[PDB]
């Protein structure tokens, strides 16, 4: 599968990969620069802790980088 | 000058089999898209919050995604009593403004095709 | 649960004006943000506006403002719409909702507005514009 | 001294105190919500955790609540 | 068109007592605020950061405030050496612009009043 | 520590141009991004605008803008600032400045943009507009 992934944000060949993530929370600059997005492949769906939202999708760049929109 | 979200007005989904709802907009990845569901005469009731959350009660069968130009709404296994209709909605913090989507009808058949 | 019960159905002639009370019942009144939402028979839901009590703030869709007054009284956990200059197709149901996402909790609050999803809904307020 | 305090938002008095205090930081929402503030009162400037700032001041009222500026 | 940034051109302050430095602005206390330090014909360097942390190894005895309408630059006890020009600075996401204040020359006298 | 190099002193004739070019030595050029500010002689500090090469996304100060361009060549770890129709009130010396709070760090990065404190400065170029 070919997915997006940081820190890159380029999109990359994952030949033994099955999902794109997702992954996105708030450390203590997420007020001014939005939240830290990680963006990888996986074999399955990574699990994530609490406070970290993960979305997986199964088709080739599924996870483009989600940036804030500027008011 | 503002957000706009585009949802088909109906879908036929045959039972047992999966419906999905499209919900799109420019770039509506950058926002966050909830989901309602309504039925004839009643008030509506959230089914998706955050993009893919369920709130508590939700069957299993509701999934939500949102990437690019698009958000679904996912119904599988569908049953009769998921006949209504389902609007999306999103904050457009450009414009301070609560926007939905139009709706979309959900018709469950009698019976499959084949 | 929280709930929010609305005033009874009204009937208007055109040029006139409306006021829709909802009554909410427990949680923190002051805290969460209510909407106003209607939808005209038939058609799909459209926002007015609302308010965070907290902040003493109100944001109303531009196709009301200048028309609707968005109001809350901490004192009675009462919210109210009032909507001048009523036509034909002001026609609707109007129910009030509140945004899930408290506004204070634990000892803080936060510091900006953004109206997240809508848990509770009245049970809707029928309003019909007619000569 | 006087401070505001929160979750009111209203000023009071504090016989006892000599600082009034803003607390900051982000929890999973701070993106979209801002960060949490915690205004309150105290006899010496409170320490905080990693990810937490706070700023203390010595006149009444001294602590008013920063909004966000919305672009 | 832009956010606007206040300093006062010049403060004069006695040998060790406490220098302070404003820094107005229309609800500056909302924005972040950072301090450059410049001695003349060199670069800038800053000394604080996000309206009150100083960057490491810059000496205690800076320190900043930022509420309401005012944000301050306070250099206690101070030394013949902090006599140099400071800037105020933040970023103005509704223009999208870096605004500096025009600067603050700090003269440290060579005697006490009185 | 990372370090910022500039390019030498420029005399231009007036309606002319000049390209200053900031070197930077250190790993992350990609992640960090770079300003570029200028003080008029006896002046103070102003902004000209800032590059984010992760993202390929300038900003320029409105005085500036449609005379100005800032560009960053990551195989060379270089920025440069190109400005335009220059006149005699542009003669300064113009300093290269990096954002001290990396948009990308341990496999994430940030998805907004927003100029914090600068914390490495370039030497300064000194750019004299003349006849
Ligand atoms: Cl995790
Ligand atoms: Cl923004
Ligand atoms: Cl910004
Ligand atoms: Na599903
Ligand atoms: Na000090």
């Amino acid at each position: 599968i070919r997915c997006f992934i940081t820190p890159d944000i380029t999109s990359k060949d994952c030949p033994n990969g099955h999902v794109c993530y997702t992954k996105t929370w708030c450390d203590a600059f997420c007020s001014i620069r939005g939240k830290r997005v990680d963006l990888g492949c996986a074999a399955t769906c990574p699990t994530v802790k609490t406070g970290v939202d993960i979305q997986c999708c199964s088709t080739d760049n599924c996870n483009p980088f989600p940036t804030r929109k500027r008011p | 000058s503002s957000y706009e979200l585009t949802q088909p007005p109906s879908v036929s989904v045959a039972p047992g089999r999966t419906a999905t709802i499209t919900c799109e907009g420019d770039n509506i990845g950058q926002q966050i898209v909830h989901w309602y569901q309504q039925k004839p005469g009643q008030a509506p009731v959230a089914v998706i919050s955050s993009d893919s959350d369920r709130p508590s009660g939700i069957p299993e069968r509701f999934s939500g995604s949102n990437s690019g130009n698009t958000a679904t709404l996912t119904i599988s296994r569908v049953e009769a009593g998921d006949e209504a209709d389902y609007y999306c909605q999103v904050w457009d913090s450009g414009s301070d403004h609560v926007v939905f989507g139009g709706g979309t009808k959900v018709t469950v058949l009698e019976n499959l095709y084949f | 649960q929280v709930q929010l019960v609305q005033s009874g159905a009204e009937v208007k002639k055109p040029g006139s004006s409306v006021k829709v009370s909802c009554k909410a019942s427990g949680g923190t009144f002051s805290s969460y943000a209510i909407s106003w939402v209607r939808q005209a028979p038939g058609q799909g839901l459209e926002w007015m506006g609302g308010i965070i009590p907290i902040f003493g703030t109100a944001n109303y869709a531009q196709k009301f403002q200048g028309r609707v007054t968005i109001t809350a009284d901490e004192s009675t956990s009462t919210a109210y719409m009032e909507l001048r200059s009523l036509r034909s197709d002001d026609t609707a149901v109007y129910y009030c909702a509140r945004d899930n996402l408290g506004y204070c909790s634990g000892g803080s609050c936060y510091s900006d507005y953004y109206y997240y999803y809508m848990d509770v809904w009245g049970q809707g307020t029928l309003v019909t514009v007619s000569s």
